[PDB]
RNA sequence: UCGA
């Protein structure tokens, strides 16, 4: 249901946790707004 | 021997997504210092202004094994959250490869057809050949030329027509591309086909993303380190250099200016919100239209267009302040001024124009001080 | 109880969940690191950690 | 490391120890118990 | 005066025409001070013999191609720019290939005269279509790195000469790089890793050894100055 | 077969190894318990399998024996 | 620098190895070219220019009626010595038009040979690999501090 | 010098960090001549501190002062009065930067000036009262001894001025080659230089001291700090520039100070720097230098450092200090004296006694 | 080929300096051979400096003497500019004694036999009635540039003062080419060097050291 | 109180 893993271009593997990854992802691009 | 294969972690605060924390194999260095790979800057979003960096060192064979695997820096190559790569050329090695794949016209040993009693004799037997015309003066990096190529790949629909039966393993063909376009597909894996492009930081995240999707990720960490030193090479060649003499400012402001603040002076006459954006308004079209000059009357070879037109870094609205007019600049509160910065760095700024400009200098940095504990705060928010 | 203790409001959280004699499964991975566990998710999973692994009859004969 | 021995397994981490005897500070009853029969005790007392 | 201590050189081959050369170690920054000048003799400074001239029978005025051939005349040209042939005439010396019919020619049905041999009797110079006939003259002289194609109006009057660009050297490609090697408490001794790419004229060794005969001998008149104290072996 | 022969910690491939383990996390585990067997049987007891090192990190030889397919794992 | 500039070392090369003029003089520091235009801090280059135009002497022609360049120009400031000391006040400064006419001035490197064209830029010698760079480089003396 | 012109709003009586909003760091059109804008910290503080601006003065009840000149009738005065917020406002400030005949008066017909808003206004000489005694008045000191100041962002050159303050004193100073001429007088200024209060002839000269006769008959003498621990670690030693048997003017350099070439302030070096990419090894800001400056020192800098402890009366005796140290191999003492401290001249290393000291202990056990 | 044996001849433009001319080279060779003797020249040409120096009043360098108008620390940065030479590998002392007043140069110092200085006119130090100067100092052999070897290393005592040793004879070299003649007609590439020294030795006994120094490093 |  998730999809492909971002970052190794391939599905998701059973241990990943896409919460944290989730929340940095949005969170890390936050200095630039206005 | 004890540092061989042994693994550390390294780590530059603040650490905002996973790639600020990468494992690395560690090379016993003289000094005091710490030598990082210019390609995971990105990650690390690591200035070399002065930036501190911690290490951690994993003891347990299961801490040593999420190293070598996991948080390996070879191994991420990609941001784990829009999935475009996080760590490619830029900055040097960008103008550094856009300067070898463009052609140049007219360039020093450039190939043209035969006429009469002189066959084509532009063309080259092998790159090796070509290395030869290079280091005498004949050959030109930039240049026209047409060479016969035998270990690089061919594009894959002029593959087929060249070869029927299958790809060119050891097998010579020929196409018509600059030598610095030849010598940037010999960095890339041999089963790449041919690009033929000038590249850009764009391009270049175009190929970087299809390699990373099509070929093994070892192969994507030699090629990036391959592109990295052929970036860095070329950059020292690249003859950019600033000076005062390259930086120059286009004419067009000064009627610009007559035009808009004598037409803006017959504003003058009505005078007042409206009347103030009645200025503002067309103070911006001023501003468009100086930096719309100055973009036609800078050539091409000058080294502060080839930055930030290759997307190494920069843009073209700082440049616009650099020459031309810095434009109106904001006050305290979020009303502009009517009155711009008609000075550009280049010509300098007038003592009165410098304390209204450093009235929204000051106010941005201030927001970049917020900013940064606001999202901060937001972040921890998501994570729990 | 304790993740949201952890988080904010500590003060609020510790009284309510103490009326509630609240009780905490030590489910979730920000309580696994409080108390020093391996955290449930990458190769803190059930399943990855409990891998046995054993050379090859075939290739122990070569050794 | 100095025996060239593994690395042994971990142990509780003794801040959590400090944050128990906090919480009965503040008359707050705090036990860590197994799944299976009733609580344990960290030491003396927990 | 000076001493020195432990500069070696080992050989490491890819190919038949090709080898890897390494020296360690060299006092910093010695690896880069003498790299380019190896690689510079190497290419340019090493005597062979090569083509500097054809003319193809039938030829003339043609901007291209040729009939009877699927070889267009600039894929012949830079075929037989691949021509490896060593001479002793140190003057030009007029060679000729000829071949009619239907066939493919080969690098062994060009007549060498006596004094000059070609090493890659199995290349490809062209195949000749049914019903077609193909004659060719060929210059073969002695000459020192890389002179492009040269009009010397003596080849423009003539009215079919074609002056090709010579590749005189037989060392094709050499690269070159430096790296760190501790030899002892002291940090940061240069190595020299230089590769070496060549055809069958000479092999790879001789050219280095060649190549650093040419050197010693280059640097001998300033050291004919004095002598008085230099780096010792 | 684009290698260029890596050198060092890289070396087996992540991919060549990824075809022998569920996951990356599979992987860890795999090459890590077998770490801790090597370094017990210089003091489970199952020697080296590949020619070692002349000092070789327990957990480089473990890597070095699943990229030849010579050991076996069951996830729990 | 007194702009703004910063940065650490990233290495040290000897003496023998580093880009140096004609003179066989060596340069001292190398500054990266993509810092300069971003950051917005120009006066670093002006600095330089004018850093080697006070390090080297500088005579103006001026002939008999002067160039216009000088009209609003520096007063009996024509000439000056090797190795001089000159002060550009802050809002009261030596600008562009000046810069460039005082650019052209005596460069007696030993001999004749001037190392600076009007433009500022010289041509340097790579001293590793032992063949002068493709193209003009801006060369100059700046103040730096530690 | 900058630190004793510091103006900040932090203290007793004052705002906290977190409490101050946005609105007193926003530079003020009152700021003009009183406080500089370009100067101020980055990080946390920014807006708060600030540096008092180059001609301002204090008023006694405390509101800055300001100099201009006043100018009656389109003809520039002689005449200079201190003016104060509230009454700047009452008066048109003329632009500094004006035309100027040589009998004096507006050359223009069309002045600048900066009326109450404070906002700019073109008008003509006739409505003009007050004029700037010069540009700079606003910039500081550090400010102010930017070259090219014109042509940097205010970003850049907050940077650039703080920087100035973040320097270290060299073995050698030389002053820049291309400045301007605020270092002479913020030198002399500062204190830590040495200046002659009389005119008259340099009786003796020596690195210890220096003597001078003064025409008036009295002998004065200056000590020079050789070789001072500044209070963060950096050295204070001076040196005389003065001949034997020379002569000096009241208010004439003596001895230059920590950072300074013969009375002006000497920050750092001047380095022939060419502009490129090289070979990767100067990227994303990174520096590379020549080996020479570490050949020559030029670059080179002293740092001394100040280590204390005291022998106390203990609950169960009395500290001694001594070589008596129990537990040591006899060679690691080699270096101290009698006493028990090290020797004055030798050297150390990280993990050296520099004073051996002993405490009782009991019970044993 | 074309047969021409490489012939240089020496010039001279000052003592201190001399050009050089090699013809002819084939093209391109002129840059790179003009390097490989400069980077040599700028590096293993030995020396000929002085290691350590020893004065009797001061136990480091941070101590300024009576009765002089510079410092130890600004004393040793003036003794840097000696230019020496010695003829024997082993470590030699030299020694300077100056009393009264007056300004002590390179002069004043009385060397050992078989050591000379180049340059007599080097201001040290300015001392007055009061000033008495006594220091000897370590002239040792050597090449390029060392540090400062610290005695705690070594097996010196408090008093001798370690400083920093620059061994070279050369000061400034550069080269240019001229391959002139045309593009056809055989063009040869030649260089003309410059070669400057110290005085330490002349420009010819640098070259030939820089010229013999890679003569036994090529070999295959 | 300063450094990124």
């Amino acid at each position: 249901c998730y999809g492909r893993s971002m970052a190794t271009g391939k599905l998701v593997d059973i241990g990943e946790a896409v919460g944290i990854v989730a929340a940095q992802s949005i969170g890390e691009p936050g200095t630039q707004l206005t | 021997e004890v540092i061989a294969e042994h693994p550390v972690l390294l780590n530059r605060a603040p650490t905002l997504h996973r790639l600020g924390i990468q494992a690395f194999e560690p090379q016993l260095v003289e000094g005091k210092a710490i030598q990082l790979h210019p390609l995971v800057c990105e990650a690390f979003n690591a200035d070399f202004d002065g930036d501190q960096m911690a290490v951690h060192l994993p003891l347990s064979a299961e801490a040593q094994a999420e190293a070598r695997i996991l948080m390996l820096s070879s191994n991420n190559i990609l941001s784990p959250a829009s999935g475009k790569p996080l760590a490619m050329p830029r900055l040097d090695m960008v103008t550094g490869l856009y300067y070898l794949t463009t052609l140049v016209e007219g360039a020093t040993g450039e190939y043209q057809a035969a006429t009469k009693d002189a066959p084509e004799q532009g063309v080259y037997s092998s790159p090796a050949e070509a290395i030869m015309a290079m280091d005498r003066g004949a050959l030109s990096v930039r240049a026209k030329i047409k060479v016969r190529l035998t270990e690089l790949r061919p594009p894959t629909d002029l593959e087929a027509q060249l070869f029927e039966n299958g790809w060119k393993p050891g097998d010579a063909w020929t196409e018509e591309t600059t030598l610095g376009r030849v010598m940037f597909n010999e960095l890339l894996p041999k089963s790449y086909p041919f690009v033929n492009e000038q590249m850009h930081k764009k391009v270049q995240a175009r190929i970087i993303n299809d390699l990373a999707e099509r070929f093994p990720m070892i192969v994507v960490a030699q090629t990036v380190d391959k592109l990295k030193d052929a970036g860095f090479y070329w950059a020292t060649r690249s003859g950019v250099t600033v000076s005062m003499a390259d930086v120059l400012v286009p004419p067009q402001k000064q009627e610009i200016l007559e035009r808009h603040e004598a037409e803006a002076d017959a504003i003058e006459r009505k005078y007042h919100t409206e009347r103030n954006e009645s200025l503002v308004k067309i103070w911006q079209d001023a501003t468009e239209e100086v930096g719309k000059a100055l973009e036609e009357f800078y050539p091409a070879d000058n080294p502060i267009i080839t930055i930030v037109k290759s997307g190494a870094t920069g843009n073209l609205t700082q440049t616009r302040t650099l020459a031309g007019m810095k434009g109106l600049v904001t006050n305290p509160k979020g009303e502009f001024i009517p009155r711009p910065i008609k000075s550009s760095f280049r010509e300098g700024l007038t003592v009165l124009e410098y304390f209204i400009n450093t009235h929204g200098a000051r106010k941005g940095l201030a927001d970049t001080a917020l900013r940064t504990a606001d999202s901060g705060y937001l972040t921890r928010r998501l994570v729990d | 109880w304790l993740s949201a203790a952890s988080f904010q409001e500590t003060t609020r959280v510790l009284t309510d969940a103490a009326i509630n004699c609240r009780s905490d499964k030590l489910n979730g991975l920000k309580e696994n690191v409080i108390i020093g566990k391996l955290i449930p998710a990458g190769t803190g999973i059930s399943r990855y950690r409990n891998i046995n692994v054993q050379p090859t009859e075939e290739a122990r004969a070569a050794a | 490391i100095v025996k060239g021995e593994n690395i042994p397994e971990p142990g509780i981490p003794e801040s959590f120890k400090v944050l128990l005897k906090e919480l009965q500070s503040l008359c707050l009853n705090v036990e860590v118990l197994s799944s299976d029969g009733a609580a344990i005790e960290m030491r003396d007392g927990d | 005066m000076l001493i020195s201590q432990r500069p070696t050189l080992s050989e490491e081959t890819v190919a038949e025409n090709r080898s890897r050369f390494v020296i360690e170690p060299l006092e910093p920054g010695f690896g880069y001070t003498l790299g380019n000048s190896l690689r510079r003799t190497l290419l340019s400074s090493i005597p062979g013999a090569a083509v500097t001239s054809i003319r193809i029978d039938g030829v003339l005025h043609e901007f291209t191609t040729v009939p009877g051939v699927k070889e267009d005349v600039t894929d012949i040209i830079l075929n037989l720019k691949g021509l490896v042939v060593s001479s002793d005439d140190d003057e030009p010396v007029t060679m000729y290939l000829r071949k009619q019919g239907p066939g493919v020619v080969t690098a062994g049905d060009i007549v060498p005269p006596a004094g000059v041999t070609v090493h890659n009797p199995d290349m490809h110079i062209a195949t000749l279509n049914d019903k077609g006939k193909l004659e060719v003259e060929l210059v073969v002289e002695r000459g020192r790195g890389y002179v492009p194609a040269v009009q010397n109006k003596a080849s423009g009057a003539e009215i079919g000469r074609i002056p090709v660009d010579s590749i005189y050297s037989p060392v094709l490609k050499v690269t070159y790089k430096v790296e760190a090697t501790r030899v002892e408490q002291r940090t940061d001794f240069d190595k020299l890793i230089i590769d070496v790419e060549t055809k069958n004229s000479i092999s790879p060794r001789d050219a280095l050894a060649s190549a650093g005969g040419t050197l010693v001998e280059l640097f001998g008149l300033a050291r004919e100055l004095n002598a008085d104290s230099e780096h010792i072996e | 077969s684009a290698y260029d022969t890596p050198l060092g910690i890289t070396n087996p491939p992540i991919d060549e190894l990824l075809s022998r383990a569920s996951s990356k996390y599979a992987l860890v585990i795999y090459a890590a318990k077998r770490a801790r067997q090597i370094n017990d049987y210089y003091n489970e007891y199952v020697g080296p399998l590949v020619e070692p090192g002349l000092q070789e990190k327990p957990l480089s030889i473990a890597l070095r024996e699943i990229h030849g397919d010579l050991l076996e794992h069951t996830e729990g | 620098g007194r702009h703004g500039n910063k940065g650490v070392i990233g290495k040290i090369l000897p003496v023998e190895d580093m880009p140096f003029l004609p003179d066989g003089t060596p340069v001292d520091i190398i500054l990266n070219t993509h810092g300069v235009p971003r950051r917005m801090n120009i006066g670093q280059i002006l600095e330089t220019h004018l850093g080697w135009v006070a390090k080297a002497g500088w005579n103006i022609d001026v002939a008999a009626g002067v160039p216009d360049w000088a009209s609003k120009l520096p007063e009996e400031l024509y000439s000056a010595p090797a190795d001089s000391t000159v002060a550009t006040p802050v809002f009261d400064g030596a600008q562009e038009g000046e810069l460039a006419g005082l650019l052209g001035s005596t460069l007696p490197n030993r001999d004749g040979e001037v190392m600076v064209d009007a433009d500022g830029k010289s041509t340097l010698f790579d001293g590793r690999s032992g063949e002068p760079f493709p193209y003009p480089v801006t060369v100059g003396y700046m103040y730096i501090l530690k | 010098l900058t630190h004793k012109r510091r103006l900040s709003a932090l203290g007793p009586g004052g705002l906290s960090r977190e409490r101050a909003g946005l609105e007193v760091r926003d530079v003020h059109p009152s700021h003009y001549g009183r406080m500089c804008p370009i100067e101020t910290p980055e990080g946390p503080n920014i807006g708060l501190i600030g540096s008092l601006s180059v001609y301002a003065r204090v008023n006694p009840f405390g509101f800055i002062e300001t100099p201009y000149r006043k100018v009656e009738n389109g003809v520039v005065t002689d005449q200079i009065d201190y003016l104060t917020a509230d009454e700047e406002d009452r008066h048109v400030v003329a632009q500094a930067n004006s035309p100027t005949d040589e009998n004096g008066r507006f050359t223009e017909d069309r002045v600048m000036v900066r009326k109450k808003g404070g906002e700019v206004e073109f008008v003509s000489a006739d409505q003009v009262d007050y004029m700037d005694v010069s540009p700079r008045q606003m910039v500081s000191v550090a400010t102010a001894m930017i070259p090219f100041l014109e042509h940097d962002d205010a970003n850049r050159a907050l940077m650039g001025a703080n920087m100035q303050r973040q320097a270290v004193p060299l073995v050698r100073s030389e002053a820049p080659l291309v400045g301007t001429g605020m270092e002479l007088r913020a030198a002399i200024d500062a204190g830590d230089v040495v200046v002659a209060d009389k005119t008259g002839v340099i009786e003796e000269v020596s690195a210890d001291y220096i003597t001078v006769m003064a025409d008036d008959g009295t002998r004065q003498s200056y000590r020079l700090r050789k070789f001072a621990r500044s209070n963060h670690g950096t050295c204070a030693n001076q040196r005389p520039i003065v001949d034997a048997g020379q002569r000096v003017e009241a208010g004439q350099v003596i001895a230059d100070g920590p950072c300074t070439q013969n009375g002006e302030m000497a920050l750092g070096k001047n380095l022939l720097v060419a502009i490129m990419p090289w070979e990767g090894h100067n990227y994303e800001d990174a520096i590379i230098l020549s080996n020479r400056l570490v050949e020559e020192d030029v670059l080179t800098s002293i740092h001394i450092e100040e280590h204390e402890i005291d022998a106390r009366d203990t609950k169960l005796g009395a500290e001694e200090i001594t070589r008596d140290i129990p537990n040591v191999s006899d060679e690691v003492l080699a270096d101290l004296d009698e006493r028990g401290i090290v020797r004055i001249g030798a050297e150390v290393r990280d993990g050296d006694i520099l004073v051996g000291k002993v405490t009782p202990k009991g019970e044993t056990e």
